[PDB]
């Protein structure tokens, strides 16, 4: 059901190669001079994206047949699946709960007559996790209208087993995109540990800065007292050098194995130190060569069912694979971003406890984290937002509420950036709900 | 099968709003006179062209 | 539901059984007179189309009942199953090829000089079957409403197996219909060889004429030397006597039995030449029978699946029988029609080689068949239509093609039936591609 | 370098859509402007962005 196309159909020409190119020339060409049938090469030796039916040249009644039927079969997966936690079935959400070390107290027989039954609490910190990816692929197959473009079961029955694989296929891809794109949305709201380096691309030297800097962290991250950077949680926690990941793209893989291994004499000595996982490339500028443990995802799957139907009077199958999963990072889990280009001076101030609860006239501390990507210093200015009139932080984040009030506090912690025309500042938020006060009495003398 | 709006082929060049009429061989022509106005453009158009506009 | 309908619904009375038994005596209705319930056997006795509730003629508050549900199911088939070619699962296109007889030189003996590797291709014609009745069957089963009509599983389960049975007689008639529309096709198309002959259902002597005609017309179709007399490509086929089929109608199948076969003293040398299948008639105005081989018929299967569907909703099944096949007829077969009426003198112009394939500026010689019946010698105008200038065909057929053709041509060869006033052209047509030349001589002297 | 418009062949119904998409093989990594126009054709069909 076509007419005369022609065969030069979306191809525009950077140079015609039948023309004078080849035939009009004291040049590069003047080795297919001495073909003969170079034309016909030249016209469809590209490939014809459509086929007129040609006859034969000597009985012209007859029609020349397609010899040959190729089905190319294509298998794609996914480097990061390796990463995937497994299967929930029920529920929806996920609690993670870290809980993290306490602080000393001195030793008194004295104040122990007394200090019994006393009560320190713990200090856990909770995360949570929530299913987000929920779509369906769907691919019809008419059966019956597909056998008029076929002889050879064999070929029929392997095209048909190649679009079930294109339902397949459309998995791969979209969660290998899906778990790229849990890298840029952390790096977008700026929880990774950000670490500033020079371009790897521009000199060799710089390339020899950076790769001291992947061994410097990796092995910060897997110091036995543990660290209370490298996570966005700013708990303290050790990792493991067999558990950390390397996420590098082939562009920084192959500028270091040519200028830093091969050239290098002790290859185990500038190595990257663990699992260096290969992506296509990171979507946010200038991120590089991410840093995380295994258990900083957190990929779990909820559903994957292939449901079909069957249409009689059109006889074709609809198929519709549903994938349904929980797509969402830890903030326990180390996770270090390799950052060239201009950063912010801090990219993040953390507040100790994100929330909090404390009667109407208690106290409660805190502890400003600073993720300042230099050797700098930074005072934090402590807030308290929806105060009224006693509820008020004395600096260094000891929140004295007053009293009278149960409105929601929220405690912000400042790191101002840059001159008093651009004052740039990165906020830590907590909130505090407070609980009433009856032990007092309303009037006091 | 009340049509709110018609793609009638230009028999000028009409420019959007245009109030429409009757022209030659039924092609649809810039008015200004109320009584010949049928219906007004919602995109432009040269001549020869379908344009597309509301009745009202 | 329905009021006051009368037993007599459609019914046209020739006369009143009741009043010519009781009124009139002496006559053929006098021994109806001594049946003392012959009037109600004269009211309802052929068959009620709708039931009246009848009450009961002791106690007239019963009604009277339906005792016994009797379910016809008759089973139909299609006569001409035997002419089918069998299944083609996978493809769309059947073609067939026919290499024709070649003409006979004189021996040259010094023109040969410079003709030895001359070449003169194959008379090879072709021809290309496709896939034409792709169609299907539907049935509601709405079976929760059916179940108030009935009283038992019995007739329940009888009457579901009868509606299943309209689905495949419906299959069975209808490729029948098709299968006599090939015939009517062909004829219309004049593709059919007429045989201009009186009716047999008119006179005894037209009668015979026609078993004469018929049997000469068997014998001249197996003759083995062949003849091209009998196709619509005029190639010279030779039919066999095993593979004759005869599709006469049923009257002239009961004219055979009572006036010539019953007189016989040797039935052998008067009854009809091969097979003879027996339909109910031809619906093209005039064609009498229809002689062809088994050859003739190409019905090929290509899908007979029945899928069902339920609707939860409305509680029915829906059947859905879908059937699709190849119904063409092949030019290549003798097939010979008897006509009765008036036909046109001339019904084909065959032309030979009829897909060419000339050079640019080259020649093609194109020869026409004329299909008569009274022949005549009545002339051929040759012509070619194609947008250049230059490109004339001779009186004898030989296509000049110019120098710059670069259009498809289509040669015609025109017969001219009936006076000038009100002509009738009967027209055989080709085509020709160019294949264009590269003589680069723009302007000659 | 090329432009690749991905239903290469399409069979429309008369009166009927198809949505066709279109990829850019570009060396300089500019953003680059894809203009749909349609041919050969009547009074009537008509193609917009993407």
């Amino acid at each position: 059901t076509f007419n005369d196309v022609k065969t030069s159909l979306g191809i525009t020409e950077s140079y015609d190669i039948v023309n004078a190119i080849r035939n009009s020339q004291g040049d590069n060409f003047k080795s297919y001079v001495p073909l003969a049938t170079a034309n016909n090469v030249a016209e469809v030796g590209a490939g014809i994206l459509i086929n007129q039916t040609v006859q034969n040249d000597f009985i012209t009644s007859l029609v020349d047949r397609i010899g040959l039927v190729v089905i190319r079969q294509v298998s794609l997966n996914n480097p990061l699946k390796k990463f995937k936690k497994g299967q929930i079935p029920l529920g929806r959400t996920i609690e993670e709960i870290y809980t993290d070390i306490t602080k000393e107290k001195q030793y008194d027989a004295e104040e122990a007559e007394q200090k019994v039954f006393e009560r320190e609490m713990p200090n856990v910190k909770t995360l949570f996790h929530e299913r987000n990816r929920q779509g369906f692929y769907h691919q019809t197959i008419q059966d019956d209208s597909l056998k008029t473009a076929f002889v050879s079961w064999g070929n029929f029955e392997s095209f048909v087993s190649s679009i079930i694989n294109a339902i397949y296929n459309s998995a791969e891809v979209d969660e290998y995109e899906y778990m790229k794109l849990l890298v840029d949305n952390y790096y977008s709201k700026g929880l990774f540990t950000t670490v500033k380096i020079d371009e790897p691309t521009s000199s060799t030297g710089a390339l020899t800065e950076f790769v001291k800097k992947m061994r410097a962290t990796a092995r910060k991250l897997t110091l036995p007292q543990g660290s209370r950077d490298w996570n966005s949680m700013a708990v303290r926690t050790r990792s493991y050098m067999e558990d950390l990941h390397l996420i590098i793209d082939a562009d920084l893989e192959a500028e270091l194995d040519v200028d830093v291994l091969a050239k290098a004499f002790n290859m185990n000595r500038t190595d990257f130190l663990g699992n260096v996982t290969v992506i296509d490339g990171f979507a946010s500028t200038g991120l590089e060569a991410v840093l995380v443990d295994k258990d900083w995802f957190m990929v779990y799957d909820n559903l994957h069912k292939m449901e079909t139907v069957r249409n009689p009077r059109g006889l074709y199958w609809n198929y519709y694979y549903h994938v349904w999963q929980t797509l969402s990072v830890s903030r326990f889990a180390n996770a270090v971003a390799f950052v060239s280009g201009d950063v912010p001076a801090v990219t993040q101030v953390i507040v100790s406890p994100n929330i909090a609860a404390v009667k109407q006239g208690g106290q409660q501390q805190f502890t400003a984290y600073v993720r300042a990507t230099n050797a700098k210093d930074h005072k934090v200015v402590w807030s308290v937002e929806g105060g009224s009139t006693g509820t008020a932080i004395t600096g260094d984040g000891l929140l004295s509420v007053s009293g009278n009030e149960d409105n929601q506090l929220t405690v912000k912690a400042t790191v101002d950036i840059g001159t008093e025309d651009k004052p740039k500042l990165v906020v830590g938020e907590a909130v505090v709900s407070i609980r009433p006060n009856n032990a007092s009495g309303g009037a006091q003398a | 099968y009340p049509l709110a709006a018609w793609q009638v082929i230009a028999g000028s060049d009409i420019k959007v709003g245009d109030n429409l009429t009757t022209g030659k061989d039924g092609t649809a022509v810039p008015t200004d006179d109320p009584s010949t106005v049928f219906g007004y453009a919602v995109e432009e158009a040269q001549e020869g062209q379908l344009v597309t506009l509301v009745i009202s």
